[PDB]
């Protein structure tokens, strides 16, 4: 449905889907289809549901063996929905959360890309001790060299 | 009756459990329990806590009395005018 | 030459080795003689601070003495309840020490139970879910839509079925530290004391151990008697949800509840659990006799022919007598031909239950 | 004396129980031989 | 001829002078001992090498070194000799059993076979399977992986024959049968119980 441009429908179809009940579904499996709802959601801008079941997916899985790609897509969409709400110290973490992924890590151009979303979302983000904080973990890093103008 | 009913907690067992050491000692003793209705209760808990150690001395005594440790040539005396109160533990026709 | 000298070299090897052990062995004599001129230091409670300067102390077994900080300590540590140790001679709290008892039964930690050790409960354990998993993974939904979280919910059903055993399966899905009450330190409707009770009750669970309850005497309070109910009533009213008292009750009948209690925040909830289906005793006979060295065939289904009417711990010592009976015949094997003679002698008054005998 | 602790056969150590005050490990005064003070009976002891 | 004679003078010194310490201190240490210990139980240990001690005066005393002893070499319930003045743990004591717990151990041996009791085959079976065999098959319940029972508890109206079957029981193993009741676990001194 969704690809018939049925985004709201699509939406509304998954959205009645516990995957929390189907306890023989496969951990990955669930958190695969709970990342589709969320994407679902966020195509049709239901950001309370999506705030939702971002507190229903765990934290803990994505320090696991092939959760790149879960934790990857998870954090994009959570940077998506904390734009939208403009909380940038969140995105910020998010972002620091996704450039500390070794598959991230590993290819130049996505770190580089990651590391420059980091700084320049804490540099968005308002004075306080929390960002202050963040400001001085993330400038001493050695990285920051290979981006001239952002680490100025 | 009064001797074996002390102050404080375990006193009146330890006191059972000399008077039936001393019994020992001697050659076929005889032991005369007078009036064995004050130390020969009903043992029960629904009074919230009841006498308990009138009953621990109640209870060392029908231990001495019989079952493990034998007690021996000690032929017991007891006496009592309300017989229906006493402990059926007591009343066992193994101690009485 | 070489050879002598090589081998008095080794020698002196050995003898400089043994000197460095008495080197320890000085060292070690000298610590203890350093050690000597120590003093032990009382332990102490303190109940009150009375200035920046003034404590009040009492002695484990003592005394209680108006005293003083030695110097160089965390005032902020020491607080009323902790404990110290003070000087023997000035009674100055020196430092403080990190803290039987009648809590010796109020633990009942739920252990390892998981999902897989209970069958037979799918139902049961999704009603379980969904009525205590949001108050703990998601509390915040409560606050998103408005409601104190729901405490009372009851799962009321025949003891010896796997209630507990449910809850420890939940609890060990959360790792939440199940504290299954045991009333001491935690009885509160008890009436040999009013307030301090509710003191043990409070305090010992949900501030010290974070949450996750339980109740003992599943269908004492549930069923000076109406006195009692009103105290119970004033005890599980109503409580700070920041402080987790939940109530998950199991009284083991329904005609042992009264409306008193059926109030949503006093008994939400009313899990039921049933007589153990045919297919659920089944799968609580595969678990159980899953630890029992079972060699051959196993064709569980007639022994559930003839286990209808039992609970979980009827399974459980079915498994035990089956090892019981191994043991007296003398069999390292348990086969199904005579689980069926065994589950054919296990149903009588007493339920019958340890007759079943025959069963390697 | 509640104990024979025998550390040697020479320098043997007795525990003792005082009634309710306390218990103690200590040795016999020359007065006495340790053959006649045997495990578990009564005896007197010196204050200090 | 250098290095035999420096270096033998050199270890031979040092290990005397370093012995004539080690004399000195050991006798100041015995010297130190004296008598009386003051018996205590150490109620844990903790790091900081540092131990409690609950003494037989019934007093809690914190000790920020442990003494002469090994804090390895110890635990909680440990029955240690300490200084009856400084509190601090002289000696190490060997485990310490009551007058009364030593003669709670049966060594007559009463002689009540399992015949002489009557109208009691099951319970007398069950007491043998779950008291007896964990005790001299052991392994076997191993291999089966059951569990046997720990504790066994006879109940019933008096004269049943509880106590005549712990006799026979006694009498027909081969076992430490250690008899005991509930009243003599009861001691007006406070923690004796
Ligand atoms: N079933 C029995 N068969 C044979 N003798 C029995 C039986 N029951 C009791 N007796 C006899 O009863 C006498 C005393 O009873 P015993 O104290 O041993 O029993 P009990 O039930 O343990 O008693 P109590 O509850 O008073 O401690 C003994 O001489 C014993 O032989
Ligand atoms: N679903 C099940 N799977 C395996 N064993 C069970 C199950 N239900 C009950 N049991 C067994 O039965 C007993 C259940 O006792 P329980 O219901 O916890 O009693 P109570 O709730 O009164 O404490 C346990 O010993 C357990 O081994
Ligand atoms: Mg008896």
């Amino acid at each position: 449905k969704e690809q018939n441009g049925d985004v709201k429908e699509a939406a509304s179809i998954l959205q009645e889907l516990q995957v929390e009940t189907y306890g023989s579904m496969e951990k990955k499996e669930r958190v695969e289809f709970i990342l589709e709802q969320m994407r679902l959601c966020l195509a049709v801008k239901d950001y309370i549901r999506t705030q939702i079941i971002s507190k229903k997916i765990n934290t803990k899985f994505f320090q696991e063996e092939n959760t790149e790609k879960l934790k990857l897509k998870y954090y994009n969409l959570m940077i998506q929905l904390d734009q939208h709400e403009g909380s940038y110290l969140s995105i910020c973490k998010h972002y620091r959360a996704i450039y500390d992924t070794p598959c991230i890590q590993a290819e130049s151009e996505k770190w580089q890309q990651a590391l420059k979303s980091v700084v320049l979302y804490v540099i968005l983000a308002p004075f306080d001790n929390e960002q202050s904080d963040l400001v001085h973990r993330i400038s001493g890093d050695k990285k920051l060299e290979e981006i001239p103008k952002y680490k100025d | 009756g009064s001797e074996l009913v002390q102050k404080y907690v375990g006193e009146g067992a330890r006191m059972v459990r000399e008077l039936f050491e001393m019994a020992r000692t001697k050659k076929a003793c005889l032991i005369f329990f007078d009036e064995i209705d004050a130390i020969g209760g009903a043992r029960f808990d629904d009074g919230a806590g009841g006498d308990n150690e009138v009953q621990r001395t109640m209870l060392e005594l029908i231990n001495q009395l019989d079952g493990f440790d034998p007690r021996g040539n000690i032929k017991v005396l007891m006496a009592t005018n309300r017989p229906d109160t006493l402990d059926p533990a007591l009343m066992r026709p193994g101690r009485l | 030459k070489l050879l002598e000298h090589k081998e008095i070299d080794g020698r002196l090897k050995e003898l400089r080795e043994q000197l460095k052990e008495l080197t320890k062995q000085y060292e070690k004599s000298e610590n203890d003689l350093k050690a000597l001129q120590s003093v032990g230091q009382i332990v102490g409670e303190v109940l009150k601070q009375l200035t920046e300067e003034k404590f009040i102390v009492k002695a484990t077994n003592g005394p209680r003495y108006v005293v003083g900080c030695r110097r160089q300590l965390d005032k902020s540590k020491l607080k009323p309840g902790t404990r110290v140790a003070l000087d023997m001679t000035t009674l100055t709290i020196m430092r403080y020490l990190p803290r039987p008892l009648v809590y010796n039964m109020s633990h009942e930690d739920p252990g390892n139970v998981s999902y897989s050790e209970i069958g037979g409960l799918s139902e049961q354990i999704r009603e379980l879910r969904e009525v205590i998993e949001l108050p703990l993974t998601n509390p915040e939904l409560f606050q998103r839509v408005g409601i104190i979280p729901p405490k009372g919910c009851l799962l009321y059903g025949p003891p010896g079925t796997g209630k507990t055993l449910l809850a420890r399966a939940v609890a060990s899905q959360l790792d939440c530290n199940f504290l299954k009450v045991v009333s001491s330190s935690i009885v509160d409707k008890y009436i040999g004391e009013s307030a301090r009770l509710i003191r043990e009750m409070f305090n010992y669970a949900r501030d010290h151990q974070p949450c996750i309850i339980f109740m003992d005497e599943i269908d004492a309070i549930g069923g000076e008697i109406q006195r009692t109910l009103m105290e119970l009533l004033n005890q599980m009213d109503g409580f700070d949800t920041l402080h987790r008292v939940k109530m998950i009750m199991a009284t083991n009948r329904p005609d042992t509840l009264d409306p008193a209690l059926l109030r949503p925040g006093r008994l939400d909830r009313k899990i039921h659990i049933d007589l153990p289906n045919e297919q659920a005793r089944l799968d609580i006979l595969k678990i159980h006799a899953g630890p029992i060295t079972k060699h051959g065939e196993i064709d569980y289904e007639a022994i559930v022919k003839l286990s209808d009417g039992f609970n979980g711990a009827d399974l459980r010592n079915v498994c035990t007598e089956a090892g019981m009976f191994a043991i007296r015949a003398d069999h390292d094997f348990v086969v199904q031909e005579d689980f069926m003679k065994a589950v054919r002698k296990v149903a009588d008054s007493k339920k019958l239950e340890s007759k079943l005998d025959y069963k390697p | 004396c509640t104990k024979i602790i025998n550390a040697d056969s020479e320098d043997p150590k007795y525990i003792i129980n005082v009634k309710q005050f306390a218990k103690f490990v200590v040795d016999l005064s020359d007065q006495v031989a340790p053959t006649d003070i045997e495990e578990g009976m009564r005896v007197g002891v010196d204050r200090n | 001829i250098k290095i035999m004679k420096s270096e033998v003078l050199r270890v031979t010194h040092e290990l005397q002078a370093m012995k004539d310490k080690i004399k000195e201190n050991s006798e100041k240490i015995k010297v130190n001992k004296t008598l009386p210990y003051l018996v205590s139980n150490v109620i844990e240990l903790l790091d900081v090498k540092c131990a409690v001690i609950k003494t037989s005066t019934r007093q809690t005393y914190f000790l920020p070194v442990i003494g002469l002893v090994d804090a390895e070499k110890l635990k909680p319930g440990d029955l240690v000799g300490v200084n009856k003045d400084s509190y601090l743990i002289l000696e190490t004591l060997p485990t310490e059993y009551d007058s009364r717990v030593k003669a709670m151990e049966v060594d007559e041996r009463p002689t009540e076979q399992y015949s002489d009791i009557g109208g009691l085959d099951k319970q007398i079976q069950e007491l043998v399977e779950a008291i007896v065999l964990p005790m001299n098959h052991k392994e076997k319940f191993e291999n089966l992986g059951i569990q046997p029972p720990k504790g066994v508890l006879m109940y019933g109206p008096p004269g049943t024959g509880k106590t005549l079957l712990a006799r026979a029981c006694a009498a027909q193993t081969k076992a430490t049968f250690l008899k005991l009741a509930g009243p003599q676990l009861v001691q007006m001194f406070i923690g004796d119980g």
